[PDB]
């Protein structure tokens, strides 16, 4: 699926 | 300048120092009235707050005109009118405690580490502190947390110097794990259970309202979009643009204290006064809704 790290980026 | 706290110098600070936008009084009046209608007619309302709701307390934000990253990026230090210990919950902090007491707030997701939601008396079981809390430390071994009255003393998930006292080996031994601050640095994993609860509340909301966040940091900045997946609505309240402005069903550019003052006025609810630092672990059952205003 997709990462749970604090950063900048998309929601898709 | 924050390193220092021995934090990562490799972060992407995002877009800092964008112009502020202010709605004219009449439009704003119109918007806050519309907000009240939305809040009254929705059965599940989730709020998402960022550093902009603590600026009236003397804590600077990060990317505002005088934000801590904005100043750093241009070679200046920022300025702190208050310490975290002496900061007072704002009228927006206190409004959210009241909303939850009367059943108009299902859950609260915060990015802020200033400890004010907890200290304002907001119940911890309706709150996700996705980026940490300067007053909370946590056992590395067993994940048990301790809320303190004073700041724990480090950032970036470092050992604070205290040890865990939970009972292990069938009562024969203490855990003795190192306690660590809960302040995420850049690219740390969010706390599992706060994120899982924030994600669940966001996906199930039919109204998400953001307060005082420019929504540039994920995944917390992407949670208010979850609501739109089931056809719920998004309201963004912020002086600067935010990253997700184009998805807003209602955008309000005004001071959060002012927006929440009026909202409460339309709702018929007083904003409680704050007694001083008071930790509430679990929500009371809901007081009854005020008389239907519309
Ligand atoms: N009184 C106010 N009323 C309304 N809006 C306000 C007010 N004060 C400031 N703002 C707006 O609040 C927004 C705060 O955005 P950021 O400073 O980007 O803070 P936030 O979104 O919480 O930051 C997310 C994350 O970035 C990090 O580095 C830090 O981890 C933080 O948790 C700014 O866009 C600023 O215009
Ligand atoms: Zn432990």
């Amino acid at each position: 699926k997709q990462t749970a790290r604090k950063s900048t980026g998309g929601w898709w | 300048m924050n390193y220092a706290a021995g934090l990562s110098p490799y972060a992407d600070k995002g877009k800092c120092g964008l112009p502020e936008i202010f709605d004219p009084p009449e439009e704003l009046e119109r918007k806050v009235w519309e907000l009240a209608r939305l809040v009254w007619q929705s059965s599940s309302v989730v709020f998402h707050t960022g550093a902009g709701i603590s600026t009236a307390s003397g804590i600077p934000d990060f990317r505002g005109p005088h934000g801590v990253w904005t100043m750093e990026e241009r070679g200046l230090a920022p300025k702190f009118d208050t310490t975290f210990e002496s900061a007072r919950p704002t009228q927006t902090h206190m409004a959210l405690v009241q909303l939850e007491r009367v059943g108009l707030l299902r859950f609260l997701v915060s990015q802020n580490v200033d400890g004010l939601h907890v200290r304002s008396g907001f119940p911890r079981d309706k709150l996700a502190e996705l980026h940490g809390n300067m007053f909370v430390e946590e056992c590395a071994k067993c994940k048990t947390q301790y809320v303190r009255d004073t700041v724990v003393g480090t950032m970036g998930l470092k050992a604070t110097g205290r040890l865990c006292t939970v009972a292990k080996a069938r009562g024969l031994r203490a855990c003795r794990g190192e306690l660590r601050d809960t302040i995420l640095d850049w690219e740390d994993s969010l706390p599992d259970r706060d994120l899982a609860l924030a994600d669940e509340a966001s996906r199930n909301a039919d109204l998400s309202i953001t307060l005082g966040t420019s929504l540039q940091i994920r995944p917390s900045g992407n949670l208010p979009l979850a609501t739109k997946r089931r056809g719920g609505r998004l309201v963004i309240v912020n002086l600067q643009p935010t990253k997700h402005d184009r998805h807003a069903d209602l955008r309000i550019h005004g001071y959060v204290d002012e927006v929440m003052t009026r909202l409460m006025k339309h709702l018929g609810l007083e904003i409680p006064a704050w007694d001083g630092p008071r930790v509430l672990e679990r929500a009371l059952p809901p007081l009854p809704r005020p008389p239907t205003p519309k």
